[PDB]
């Protein structure tokens, strides 16, 4: 059976959501046990619902669950900051079978602004004895997510040559961004500043470093 | 030597009052009715009650010789044994072993060997359990057949049993009556050496039925059928003739794949279960669940609420 | 305290063969079913397979993807958990977690999950990391505190665990997720925001290592100086 979530659900603070936990014709009898877990960035997954609807020792009674034959339903009233997570339905029909859903995401809307904190750091002396070097832009602390990084050379653009992580949820909420420029050692000594300028929500903050 | 229940599932196990598999575990309050069938009693140290045979296939079977009544497509068949030998109406038994222990009307085929040449021939038949011509107990049982002249007499002949009728489609899922023991004698003559009616004792308490459903073949009939043991379950104590410590011996639902405890039941020592519920409830279970023996426990236990 | 390490994962080419082990502590192993689930990169999670308590009669049930490919077994006198998966496929490369069933409460459960295990299929050689010290500057400075880190670069595959002081150095630690390299391999950077009076009273030591690979490098950062003189 493959069990089918959305994949993602948003709500604001206080607001009340729903996951859906969608089964297929795969129906044996009565016997149909789904259970909801939660897992936050860079954390395992914890186990919020069991048997449809009752819940482990120390769950908030903020969540709840219903089992409709094949649909499960995992609902979270008054939703908090720290709701943030993905959360995957488990379905056991007692064969010796255990199905994981595609789990959903769920963004809590709203919340304030952060500001990226960006630190250049140059190329180590080592790195210059083996000819290669690469200047890192590291971003940190921000939301949301989304954020464009560009590199200018002697306040000149700069084309190619760099690579840039996905930002990750940390577990203070505030994504954080790395950015690695590669040059050539003739190249870098060449030039005497570089810059990664990083645009945040219309706001750029710009950080330069010298050889 | 200890006592243990098999390693068996209810859809691996078969009813022990008709030969269908095992379907669900069935509670209800038996109160209104007297809860006493004949076939699957047998006592958790291998004693056999009633008229509790070991093969599952030979439940509501009969075997014998017909004799056609002239002036109809009804047969008398003069009952013999399984082994085809002659049958004892002396044994001190309420009937042949493998009768049918309800009142209703089972059709099935009747199925006939000539010795010589061997030539062969089958025919759809009805048997009317709680008619006054039904007398396993005396050997002598009556059913209605197709025909009026193709059986032979002096001829071996079985009856295969398949399902159950209602009559005129009239009241709907008045028959057959599960709890309703037939006259084995016929008419007058009572029921002898039956086994003693089963019922709760605790407070709280009922019976768990192994619940199956009897194939149906006209009308609509009440297709329900439960019994107290799996035939399965009977062998097994056949087999194994553990004594038994105590009046009740408790048994556990665990669910191999976790190892959790669903429920506990009592399994008592003249061989029925009884569970810590009230109403009429299916269980939920899983399919691959089976009962597990821990121990011999007070004769009036206390259970868990189911 | 109800604790799972798994361990034995690393790089293995397509069509080989790779053994998982969960080690377990604090409770009994020949008492509870163990289920080992795999998450691929970026996506949900899987149910791989899973064992029974010995007792309930030993039995194993895997899924439809794994099904005659992956052997899930266990020692209990040994404490473990095995994961055997046999001609591995592109597709198994995921983080592998063993966990507990459970018993004492309900039945899919899953009470308890290890820290994972990172299974790399792949038929690219493997490349150590190359540690390269990020010294504090007068422009990673604001007020009385500097950033410094160490550049791991160019490896593969992942993880990359860094540490600093040995593992004492902990407040202020920022591990950041490693590029996958147009070329790639995998680098990332650890840095630390540590006290300004702190630098050169202190000595600073970035711990890497590199399992697949087999290296350990243990990397000082010092402020940068020219031998040269300026």
């Amino acid at each position: 059976s493959v069990l089918i979530q959305p994949a993602s659900v948003s709500g604001s603070p206080g607001q009340s959501i729903t996951i859906s936990c969608t089964g297929t014709s795969s129906d044996v009898g009565n016997y149909n046990l789904f259970s909801w877990y939660q897992q936050k960035p860079g954390k395992v997954p914890k186990l919020i619902i069991y048997e449809g609807y009752k819940r482990p020792s120390g769950v908030s009674d903020r969540f709840s669950g219903s089992k409709s034959g094949n649909t499960a339903s995992l609902t979270i009233s008054g939703l908090q900051a720290e709701d943030e997570a993905d959360y995957s339905c488990c379905l056991y029909a007692g064969r010796s079978l255990w199905v994981f859903g595609g789990g959903t995401k769920v963004t809590v809307l709203g919340q304030p602004k952060a500001a990226p904190s960006v630190t250049l750091f140059p190329p180590s002396s080592e790195e210059l004895q083996a000819n290669k070097a690469t200047l890192v832009c590291l971003i940190s602390d921000f939301y949301p997510g989304a954020v464009t990084v560009a590199w200018k050379a002697d306040s000149s653009p700069v084309k190619a040559g760099v690579e840039t992580t996905t930002p990750s949820k940390q577990s203070n909420n505030k994504y954080a961004a790395s950015s690695y420029l590669s040059l050539t050692p003739e190249q870098w000594k060449s030039h005497r500043s570089y810059s990664c300028q990083v645009t945040h929500e219309g706001s750029t903050v710009e950080k330069t470093v010298a050889p | 030597k200890p006592f243990s229940v098999p390693v068996l599932t209810v859809e691996e196990m078969t009813n022990s009052r008709f030969p269908i598999p095992l379907e669900k575990l069935f509670t209800g309050p038996s109160s209104a009715f007297v809860v006493q069938p004949q076939n699957g009693r047998c006592t958790t140290d291998g004693v056999l009650l009633g008229t509790t045979q070991l093969s599952p296939v030979n439940i509501c079977t009969f075997r014998g010789d017909v004799t056609h009544i002239t002036g109809s497509r009804n047969y008398t068949m003069n009952l013999a044994s399984q082994n085809w030998n002659d049958y004892d109406p002396t044994e001190e038994i309420p009937a042949p072993l493998g009768t049918p222990d309800f009142v209703g009307k089972i059709q099935g085929v009747l199925t006939q060997t000539t010795r010589t040449d061997g030539s062969t021939r089958g025919h759809k038949a009805t048997v009317y359990t709680g008619s006054a011509d039904f007398a396993p107990k005396l050997g002598r049982v009556q059913f209605e057949t197709d025909t009026d002249r193709d059986f032979e007499a002096n001829q071996n002949t079985k009856f295969t049993p398949v399902g159950v009728i209602q009559d005129g489609g009239t009241t709907h899922r008045n028959e057959p009556q599960q709890w309703v023991l037939p006259s084995y004698s016929g008419r007058n003559t009572h029921n002898v050496h039956l086994a003693p009616a089963v019922a709760p004792t605790f407070p709280g308490e009922q019976l768990l039925f192994f619940r199956s459903t009897m194939p149906g073949c006209s009308g609509y009939p009440n297709m329900d059928l439960d019994c107290l043991l799996p035939q399965e379950w009977v062998q097994y104590f056949y087999q194994e003739a553990a004594p038994a410590q105590s009046d009740v011996a408790l048994l556990r639902f665990v669910n191999p794949d976790t190892g959790r405890v669903l429920f506990e039941c009592k399994l008592h020592k003249s061989g029925y279960v009884t569970v810590a519920h009230t109403g009429q409830h299916d269980l939920v279970i899983p399919p691959n669940g089976y009962f597990r023996f821990d121990s011999w426990v007070n004769q009036f236990y206390t259970l868990a609420p189911m | 305290e109800v604790q799972l390490v798994e361990s034995g994962g690393g790089l293995v080419q397509p069509g080989r063969s790779l053994r998982l082990s969960c080690t377990v502590a604090g409770f009994n192993f020949g008492d509870y079913a163990m289920s080992w689930v795999r998450q691929a990169p970026g996506k949900g999670l899987e149910w791989v397979g899973f064992i029974r308590s010995n007792t309930y009669g030993g039995a194993t049930g895997y899924a439809a993807s794994v099904k005659g490919r992956f052997t899930i077994s266990r020692d209990d006198s040994r404490n473990i958990a095995y994961l055997q998966m046999n001609s591995l496929k592109t597709e198994d490369t995921a983080l592998y977690y063993c966990s507990r069933v459970g018993k004492d409460f309900g039945d899919g459960l899953f009470d308890s999950w290890g820290q994972g295990t990172l299974v790399t299929v792949s038929s690219a050689s493997t490349k150590g990391p190359s540690v390269f010290p990020l010294a504090p500057s007068s422009k990673s400075t604001s007020g009385g505190t500097a950033a410094l880190g160490c550049l791991v670069k160019d490896y593969f595959p992942e993880p990359v665990t860094v540490s600093w002081n040995s593992g004492a150095l902990t407040s202020g630690v920022h591990t950041f997720p490693a590029v996958l390299q147009s070329s790639g391999l995998y680098s990332l950077s650890s840095v630390v925001t540590v006290p300004s009076s702190s630098l050169g009273t202190q000595t600073y030591i970035c711990n890497v290592n590199h399992k697949p690979s087999n290296t350990k490098v243990d990397k000082k950062v010092e402020p940068k100086s020219c031998d040269k003189g300026l």
